[PDB]
């Protein structure tokens, strides 16, 4: 059974059961500290009370977000989502995302929408994100370019292995102003994503 | 300008070009007669030239010590005195000067500088005094006075958790009273962070107080009217249970559940409350289902209800749960928690009623882990190995559950045969070749190779784990334990790239924490600070952090590399630990990644003897390292003398064998005899070291004993203090055989594996290997890596 | 309307319209103080006399230099 | 050893100790018969014992003056001779001993001590000579010989900037040629600081030469390949314009913009160059937009392009600027600069087209400050006052401008009624409570309370401005002007804490400046040295410094305090001003903080009449203090006779009435009549002082007139030279009369303030307060403040 707990700074010692996943990024030590310092309340971990913390890490995942923009563009951004291998395909990943919605639709945040960037090739995440009511707002060409790839010079060449989808869920307060059915046709450069 | 001199004076000091320094400082002293900074500089240059010739008491203690009357408000003078006193191990004097400086010249800057300096030193007491001084002079500060009272409370909070041994019983109550009152005077609280710290102050510094629990519940419940905070969730649940109020516990859980918080902790406390409120079982079940619907918790809530209301799980609640979860990997964990209340035959009947099409791989894995059927991991794997080709390349196969079951069973043996170790390796590799991202089998492959000392193939495996950042603290122990005597190859990517990159956590990130620590206080992120406080203390004391440095000192010794720089950090790291006023080590190694009972496995499984390291073994290795530095001078140090008294008050020789290998123990005793006894008994001690058998059956001990022998004898041969002829006769003669044997051992080790392969092909091993539908791998590839290891040894 | 003025320590509160720029480095307070101590005359700001200081921040840019 | 001997002689010398001084000096001269130092000390002890008995010519001028044959190289003898000649007002002789010493006993040390002394005395001519001797003996120095030629060039620039009156035309030409030639011989230059000094020598000492401008452009342009320097930016722009080369100006501006310098001075000079090169407007616009992107400067560049190419700003460029800036505070400032080229109806049309939601508070402030609509400040304040509750506490309020328009209009009247001033205070106090950090409204509150003589209420606002360091020189005039006669309370934090702490700039920081300038020379920070010399000169000459010193002497007379140290400091500060060879005062007061047209406001606004002080008023007050000091001896001093000859050649009474208040003028004439005429007309002058009216309509002049009479009469009653019994009886009767009327004067003023209050609740004042939703506070606070002043005044 999953209980949702604050992520404590020392829990990074207890996240190996989460972070050896080939797709989960172990961010620099500086990066984890930043999120707790500016936005402490949205940085939480999923804990299994079924797993004894004396013997094993009970952390099944954690959520990293930021709030950004102003006025109409004031939103919460889903930066990273991970779930321990033992606890996949049991809708825990949905629960964390829903847990943001209750947490960000109310005071003090009252965000207009939640957005996230997902690789265009990530059909597994895409179908997950669609199913909760998120919609693609635009395709971000070259969002994940390496220094060797350089800056994308044209919006005409698209690569599902290199482009990211700007994926959005509009809140009730937004009245769907920040979402669109045809966003998969809209393309922008990484520098045009500004808030 | 203050800075520009300091490097130049120290850079002249560091080159021992002392003579000009006094002229230049004297030139400064004629220009700046009143700058105490330069008078402190004169002492620092003085001490470095001839420590035993300059009276520490006369020049430092009376002006600057705990009774020092010479007080300065110049931050640079205070900082330089602090760093000097720390360098002398005078940690109380180091921060005392700031308290006196701030006492005589109180200012926001100086109060801030003092707080920052105390923060670096882990002196949780001194922040509390420093925090109060900022509050009085906050009018020139950039944060509201209210912040500094929370800073004091957090400093008081910090002391009680990590430095309680520093507080006398009267002082604790005083600090406890001071913390609460200063936060009371700031009510109403402005934000959730302030509420948490007040709740934190109350909960830990006033435990078991009835009024305290009532106050925390009242303030926390009122906040839940508008906002949802998980810390207040934790606070309210604890104290409402302490209040033994079933009515309030139901109200709290209901209010939080209705807000959409699917929490089993909420559900259980809701469930616990309702029974004491005599609510009907059906009423609670419907209410949970109505507000939460079908979730993992709510189906399991029916099981918890069945136990709480009838002491047995009913078939209906279990089947409803199982209807969706029987073929989910979490199923076994969920039901094992309830094993004590679930009839196994009833569970067995339901699991057998599912269709053969629904009895998928995961369903059988749950059957296996629940012990409902005898172990059939061989047939189950063969039934389900066909899933390996259809699953996502990035997806983990549950087939490892069956193969690891075989692997653990062989590995539970107290003394695995050389064939037995290779048998697991052969099984796992073909599976890892099919499941390249499965870490569970991968770690065992990693673990198995290190026990055989075949480091390069395991390192071939380690690089694919992409271990980085915090994982280096918890996971590097598999390969960086005792590296100096397992794989002494300075040119290998293992050391030059992997080991070097993994040190960035301790050399850069650890150093950087205070600047991040500072901002959290300024950013009022108090709720994370106390957990953020914890990381550093563990990180200095981290088993991995200390082990790697000490092994590197031996490795740098074995390779005849320069150690002057290496020791200085060790002394700096030692000083950094000592200022914390609690000398201990922190075991952060994640043994749970390999097995659930691994705490039971470590003490019994020779497979991890190479990684079996405790505080005592870590402390002993340090003392050996510290000795080596003193050996060229030949004087006994107070530092070593104080540490040796901290070792358990038993006869030395037993303690070593209980925490170090026989060859390490024999080496360890040798170094004392020159240090303690001026080396009378080396003739017998060297002979004992040489007698330690190097046999082909010792696996990792083959390399370990050889290189520990090599490292010791080379150090002694380098030791210019050994003048006695006949001891020197043995030392060079002893080395002479050691170089000669270098190849005799390896061929016998190389010989031994090949017969084990022949053993594997035949009898129980081969027949399972035919049964496994897996064919033994090629010996030569293993031989080359060993013969690569053998090649490395000769070039030593 | 640009005037060139000495950079004062308290101007660090009034530089966000300059220093939220993705290419502009926000140094530690100690580093700004080092430049103010050693080269007080070579740390200066451009201020816009068109912008009422009370209404919003009138700092349009700054220079940090040293002699060596 | 020497310094203890000097201290004991001079220590004795404060008392004087003539007999013990001579006994000790006689022993020291027997021990050290060749030490000139002890003979000079004996001459000083003689002079201090009986100045008029010792022949200055025989004992000092003939041995050590400008024709002196007694020359020493002992640094202590030279320093003591210098300090002795300075004490005698013999400033030419003071540095001549070092010049002669260095000619006879040339050394690096003696040349360096001479350069340092010449820097302390502000004698830039002697610094120039000493720097050439440092260059000559540089082999024993710590700096390369080249540095001392830059020190010589900077010394010549300092003479040319600050002491040009000390140079004959042939000497100016000679020094300019010497400076240029000495730096030419040092090419290639080693760093940008040397290039800056070379460009300064060329630009300032050789004005209007084409060849000089070509040389400066060549050297600066080449540096911009590798570095970006803001001094070189200014030189290249100045001299490329002087060369009238549009092509070269375009290349320079383009290269610096391409380096990433968004600078409006570069952009304007680029546009002016491009226009002269016949480049199209669209080419220049496109090039700016491509190289700099969207900034305040590039949007304003479109207005400058319209003016340069079409003489008028287009609707398209104006609408493009306004689209981002119409609601930015800088907008009115930016457009007012172009007011001669902007059609007002077009601007009003664009400003009216924005949506009602985008027409924020700022936008309405900009409309008002641009004069586009009639003043509607009451309705605009009422529309936006709800923004005061929503702003950050630390952000300054937008609506204040509307209230400051109303206050400025009321205060522009040549004689504001007491009700109009109390109306302005009532509006501003009610606003300041909602915008507590708004320094514009706080500065107006301070000045309005000071105009009422309500110094405690002014002080309450002034402490919240947190004025410190250099701001004390430019802002203290708001509250410390005439402080000895506005609020003579020594026990108040105003005097004991605020005034005393604010003097640390002149007493500590100013005294340390020569040292910092020396370190600037040694560190090659040459670009700042001339500005540091100017900063020192401005602080030495500061109106605020001199006014505070003179007012503190008057305050110390009024309180019957000891003045000996203050008079000693006045004489030391006066000698330091005479050593500059340009005796003048520097007005550093920042009047622009209250209004932009403040200079017009000083001449017309009675509101700052209490702070109306000019160079003549400071100089007359200085002469009065020196007269008062000379009165007890009854001798005319050459110093006062020299100062009186520097006054304008008009009638003394006309000069006093033009620069001082009527009571200050009457006080001056009283002390002057005792000094010049032995008090022959003192009866009529005391009678005239007593006739100066103290009326309730005089505001701050109530306390000022009372206390100036009190200070005058107390000074006279203490003066033992007044032997006439009728005059002594007059002084005592006038003191008794003045003490007896104190209560009726302050009660009369209190009644006038109360009446003006009650008038605020009526007619136009009452309607305006109701329209603003401003409560007329309680007159009780005013009454209590005035009663506190009355108690302080009555106790004297």
């Amino acid at each position: 059974m999953t209980t949702i707990q604050p992520f404590e700074p020392v829990d990074l010692f207890k996240t190996n059961n989460v972070n050896l996943d080939i797709l989960t990024e172990n961010f620099p030590l500086e990066f984890y500290f930043e999120y707790m310092i500016i936005w402490p309340d949205l940085f939480f971990k999923s804990s299994e009370m079924t797993v004894d913390p004396t013997f094993k890490h009970n952390i099944s995942g954690y959520m990293m977000a930021k709030t950004e923009g102003k006025t109409t563009e004031w939103h919460t951004h889903i930066t990273a989502v991970t779930v321990a291998p033992r606890f996949r395909r049991i809708s825990l990943a949905s629960k964390l995302c829903n847990t943001l919605e209750t947490m960000t639709d109310v005071m003090p945040h009252e965000v207009n929408f939640i957005d996230l960037f997902v690789k265009c090739n990530n059909q597994l995440a895409i179908k997950l994100y669609e199913k909760l009511g998120y919609s693609v707002y635009r395709r971000v060409v070259g969002y994940y370019n390496s220094a060797e790839d350089g800056y994308p010079d044209t919006l005409k060449k698209v690569d599902d292995n290199k482009d990211a989808f700007d994926m959005r869920k509009a809140m009730a307060r937004d009245r769907n102003r920040s979402v669109r059915p045809d966003g998969r046709s809209h393309k922008c450069y990484p520098h045009d994503v500004r808030f | 300008m203050s800075d520009k001199i300091q490097e130049e004076i120290l850079g002249l000091v560091s080159r021992s070009n002392f003579k000009q320094c006094y002229a230049k400082l004297g030139q400064l002293q004629k220009q700046f007669p009143n700058a105490l900074y330069f008078k402190i500089l004169e002492t620092y240059v003085k001490f470095k030239q001839s420590p035993g010739k300059f009276d520490y008491n006369k020049l430092l203690e009376e002006p600057y010590g705990l009774k020092g009357t010479t007080i300065t408000g110049d931050t640079r003078s205070l900082e330089f005195l602090h760093n000097f006193f720390v360098e002398l191990g005078k940690y109380d004097e180091a921060l005392h000067v700031y308290e006196r400086g701030n006492f005589k010249f109180p200012s926001y800057e100086l109060s801030y500088h003092w707080f920052m300096k105390a923060l670096e030193d882990s002196n949780y007491n001194q922040m509390s005094k420093a925090s109060l001084q900022l509050a009085k002079y906050s009018d020139s500060g950039n944060l509201p006075k209210r912040a500094y009272y929370f800073w004091n409370a957090i400093s008081i909070l910090a002391v009680s958790r990590f430095q309680e041994n520093t507080l006398s019983d009267p002082k604790k109550i005083l600090l406890s009273r001071l913390a609460r009152q200063s936060l009371l005077d700031l009510k109403p609280f402005q934000n959730v962070q302030e509420i948490i710290v007040y709740c934190l102050v109350l909960d830990e510094l006033f435990p078991q107080s009835r009024e305290i629990s009532e106050e925390i519940v009242a303030i926390t419940f009122a906040n839940f009217d508008t906002s949802v905070n998980l810390y207040l969730k934790n606070f309210i649940l604890k104290h409402t249970k302490l209040l033994n109020s079933p009515q309030k516990l139901f109200e709290v859980c209901s209010k939080l559940i209705e807000k959409g918080l699917d929490d089993y902790e909420l559900i259980t406390n809701l469930i616990d409350a309702a029974y004491k409120l005599s609510k009907s079982k059906d009423e609670v079940k419907q209410w949970i289902d109505e507000n939460l619907g079908d979730s993992r918790n709510t189906r399991l809530a029916r099981l918890k209800l069945d136990i709480m209301y009838t002491d047995s799980v009913s078939e209906s609640s279990l089947s409803y749960y199982l209807s969706k979860y029987h073929n989910k990997p979490c199923c076994s964990i969920d039901l094992n928690h309830y094993s004590g209340h679930i009839n196994i035959d009833m569970l067995k009947s339901i699991m057998s009623k599912y269709d053969p099409e629904d009895k998928d791989l995961i369903h059988h894995c749950n059957i296996l882990e629940l012990g409902l059927i005898g172990s059939d991991s061989i047939n189950n794997y063969n039934k389900f190995k066909g899933t390996l080709e259809k699953k996502s390349v990035t997806d983990y196969s549950s087939c490892s559950t069956f193969l690891l079951e075989i692997v653990k069973d062989k590995c539970k043996k107290t003394n695995p045969e050389l064939k037995d170790v290779l048998l697991c390796i052969t099984i796992l590799e073909n599976y890892q070749a099919k499941d390249p991202h499965n870490f569970d089998t991968m770690c065992w492959l990693i673990v198995l190779y290190m026990y055989l000392g075949l480091v390069p193939d395991a390192y071939f495996h380690f690089i694919n784990l992409k271990i980085k950042n915090v994982q280096t603290d918890s996971l590097d122990y598999m390969i960086f334990s005792r590296f100096s005597t397992l794989f002494p190859n300075k040119q290998s990517d293992f050391y030059s790239k992997t080991f070097h990159e993994h040190n960035n956590l301790y050399d850069t990130s650890l150093a950087n924490l205070p600047r991040y620590i500072q901002v959290a206080f300024e950013r009022n992120s108090y709720s994370k600070i106390l957990g953020m406080l914890e990381m550093r203390d563990k990180l200095m004391k981290s088993y991995t952090r200390w082990t790697k440095t000490l092994e590197n000192l031996q490795f740098s010794r074995l390779c005849n590399d320069k150690r002057g720089h290496l020791l200085q950090k060790l002394h700096e790291d030692w000083r950094s630990l000592e200022m914390t006023q609690s000398v201990s080590f922190s075991d952060n190694r994640d043994f749970s990644i390999l097995d659930e009972n691994f705490a039971q496995f470590l003490n019994r499984g020779k497979i991890l003897e190479y990684a079996n390291l405790n505080e005592e073994s870590i402390f002993l290795t340090l003392i050996r390292e510290l000795i080596i530095e003193a050996l060229p001078n030949g004087e006994k140090t107070e530092q070593i003398s104080a540490l040796l008294k901290k070792l358990p008050s038993i006869n030395l020789e037993e303690l070593l064998n209980n925490n170090l290998t026989e060859v390490e123990s024999a080496s360890f005793l040798i170094f004392f005899e020159i240090y303690e006894n001026n080396g009378k008994n080396l003739h017998d001690l060297i002979s004992r070291l040489m007698k330690v058998p190097i046999n082909a059956k010792q696996n990792w001990m083959v390399s370990h004993t050889y290189l520990t022998k090599m490292a010791t004898l080379k150090t002694l041969d380098s030791l210019k203090r050994i003048k006695d002829k006949e001891i020197q006769k043995l030392i060079k003669n002893s080395l002479k055989e050691l170089r000669s044997c270098c190849d005799d051992v390896f061929k016998g080790y190389s010989k031994a594996l090949v017969q084990a392969y022949e053993e594997l092909k035949k009898d129980e091993c081969g027949n399972l290997l035919k049964e496994l539908d897996v064919k033994a791998e090629n010996v030569k590839n293993i031989k080359n890596s060993l013969l690569g290891i053998q090649k490395s040894v000769r070039n030593l």
